[PDB]
């Protein structure tokens, strides 16, 4: 059981290193985020540009989109989320109160709030509609690499430079588990679709699938290179059921979920694949590189 | 030993 | 360069 994907298309239009790329909810749209100060929207299916949206004063790390992709959040350099509407290119709100960097963010699924993480090493929590922060959670002795919200909200999964993995309780802001052998760096964590399991990504070359309620590694993936930046993982379930990462060998792995062999590696970037993304429908793929790149591709598979 | 990360 | 794009330090 393998896959095969194919490049279809290649996107430029971002002047700087391309940090994310995120679907939308609905499989119609994918969005961008850049150093460049910009974020851009892309026809999923055949990579035609959208738009462009601008406000941001300094780069762009992540970005996300709301349940019902009408909106998208972003986080920056200049220490500010912005929320935007994406029919207009407005910045409904910005959202303040870190005290440096915004790292990582995302809408929970009923979208009325956003986390955050931020090299100021808390994790925050927004109300999108009021554009007020709610909680401030201690999260961390090292920059926030990472938040995602569990399938119903309830739960917060958070990683940080610090070698911790963290689930906070979304309600009362409780620390209910810390994930722990050596403690390399932890560059990127996210919920499986199901919320019982938790991916995590070590700046040691190496993912690991994780049973967060009983606090044990289940799997683990290598192959890749990993060592310097905070690269997103996905699950791949459309199809076949895949990891996928990017890596510092500009090339995107493909592993089986089960057996852990690589299946499948894409080649065609130039520089550190930083960020990919799966479609939620189709088996297609978002890849996107750095400074020296700076294009993103998109693959699809039969499987 | 096989995984389900879709269902609940 | 937003954070994301640079390196560990």
């Amino acid at each position: 059981v393998k896959p095969n994907y194919t490049l279809k298309f290649t996107l430029a239009g971002h002047t700087k290193a391309v940090s994310a790329v995120k679907f939308s909810p609905n499989g119609e749209w994918l969005a961008s985020s850049s150093a460049d100060k910009l974020i851009k929207i892309w026809g999923a299916y055949d990579g035609k540009f959208e738009k462009t949206i601008s406000g941001h004063k300094l780069g762009i790390s992540d970005v996300a989109w709301s349940s019902d992709s009408r909106l998208l959040v972003s986080g920056s350099d200049d220490k500010t989320l912005k929320v935007w509407e994406l029919s207009t290119g407005k910045s409904l709100k910005t959202l303040k109160g870190h005290s440096n960097y915004v790292f990582c963010c995302n809408f929970n699924p009923q979208s009325n709030l956003i986390v955050s993480g931020s090299f100021d090493e808390s994790v925050r929590i927004w109300d999108v509609r009021t554009g007020k922060c709610l909680k401030t959670l201690p999260a961390h002795s090292d920059p926030v690499s990472a938040v995602h919200f569990n399938r119903d909200g309830s739960l917060i999964v958070s990683s940080s430079y610090d070698g911790l993995c963290r689930i906070w309780d979304t309600a009362s802001g409780q620390c209910l588990k810390t994930l722990i052998d050596d403690n390399p760096p932890v560059s990127f964590v996210k919920f499986s679709p199901n919320g019982k399991y938790i991916l995590a990504a070590t700046l040691d070359n190496t993912l690991k699938l994780w049973d967060y309620s009983k606090g044990k590694c289940l799997k683990t993936y290598t192959g890749h290179k990993n060592e310097k930046y905070c690269i997103f993982a996905n699950f791949s379930v459309t199809g076949g059921k895949w990891i996928v990462s990017g890596s510092e060998d500009n090339m995107v792995y493909i592993w089986n979920l089960q057996s852990k062999e690589v299946v499948q590696k894409l080649q065609g970037h130039t520089d550190t694949v930083l960020c990919t993304a799966c479609h939620p429908t189709e088996n297609i793929i978002a890849s996107a590189a750095l400074e020296n790149d700076k294009t993103i591709k998109l693959w699809k598979s039969d499987t | 030993d096989e995984i389900d990360v879709v269902s609940p | 360069l937003c954070s994301r794009a640079r390196p560990l330090v």
